[PDB]
């Protein structure tokens, strides 16, 4: 074993509805004494010890240490989630940590709204979060803003 | 079909950036419905894009840009 | 010395988002004006930073988040 | 065996939209203009077209390999600025599509909610006089907030 340790809390992921977020986890969040910083632990992010389901609206690749999502009307408010970090001693440490889901940054009073017709049928974007994430990714890249989040989700229905 | 609604959160809320939300507009449909290569393109493959409609609200609730 | 001022313009204008400040403010700074390594690797090797002051303006006239 | 045609445009780049002290970036369409012989916008030689000094000081610069057009204006810009993209075929023909640039005011003003500030070390030269460098500046303090490569920044000032 060694127990690893907590110097910088996660703190604080701002979050919008309807807009991608991604946050990649700092590697001075975590400092062990025996295996130094966050980044060869294993992170695992928990709700009780409850894994995050696949129809989350918050991910966690466990692999990048990267931490992403898309929240929609449902989820506004405060959120705590709990990043746990395993040792190479099989110990575990905690991070309790913050997601506050705003309301879109313009809410009803946007001065457009724009509307595109896919093949397909809305369910298979409205099940599938990552389905749901990667169109919202790529429609800021047709606009030239790749990984920028300038895109606000307002519905997805079907014509 | 899947109808895709979407707002771009850096356009200014008043007055009425018509000016800008054209060359949005513009820039991802042609006079008509028909989407550009650059918003295919990056649709592409998980998406094929049909057609794009751009309708005011809010300042500009009167407006239509793309047709 | 170079004395670069600037603001993140996806903030909020009203209410005070002051929590979003604060954790802005922690992830670039410490509790005191020292940077942190994510700013200091992010700016690096073209500048140097040395010191961090953030304080509120407009709605947050008012409140201060670097130092403390 | 047949004549060279000149190329044409077909889609206006209509209005670039920037804002004082903030990155922007356009990638000119490949839809723009289009050439019998040498097809779309990528396969054709760009050239932007407007003052300066020595120095590379213009607000607005141009890559033509990737076809990139950026910059970062500052409070001298703010208003409409016209600009000339010039597209050249194999066999030197030309057109040329006018566009507006349209520098806006710092955004929020001064009813930023905060105000960063940062002391580095050297001198404020490096930065001032040098575009790159300035812009530099601005794309790393976005990465600095997690930000990639984005215009999150907002430059209000740079002093000693
Ligand atoms: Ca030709
Ligand atoms: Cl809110
Ligand atoms: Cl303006």
């Amino acid at each position: 074993p060694n127990r690893p340790e907590l110097k910088n809390h996660i703190d604080r992921v701002d979050a919008w509805v309807g807009t991608y977020f991604e946050v990649k986890i700092p590697s001075d969040t975590f400092y062990d004494h025996e295996d130094t910083t966050t980044d060869k632990l294993k992170l695992t992010l928990k709700l009780e010890q409850q894994l995050v389901g696949e129809k989350s609206w918050v991910q966690f690749n466990s692999n990048s240490q990267l931490m992403y999502g898309l929240p929609d009307s449902s989820h506004v408010g405060k959120h705590e989630y709990f990043m746990h970090a395993t040792d190479k001693g099989g110990l575990s440490a905690v991070d309790a940590f913050e997601i506050h889901v705003h309301r879109r940054p313009q809410g009803d009073r946007a001065p457009a709204r724009f509307k595109a017709k896919f093949v397909g049928d809305p369910a298979l974007v409205l099940n599938d979060i990552h389905k749901k994430i990667a169109l919202v990714k790529k429609l800021a890249f047709a606009f030239g803003d790749r990984n920028c989040s300038t895109i606000t989700l307002q519905n997805i229905t079907r014509g | 079909s899947i109808v895709v609604e979407w707002t771009n959160n850096t356009l200014p809320l008043e007055p009425c950036p018509k000016e800008q939300i054209a060359g949005l507009s513009r820039r991802i449909a042609e006079d008509d419905g028909k989407p550009r290569p650059a918003f295919s393109n990056a649709l592409e493959p998980d998406f094929k894009a049909t057609s794009i409609t751009v309708t005011g609200s809010g300042s500009c609730r009167h407006l239509q840009f793309i047709p």
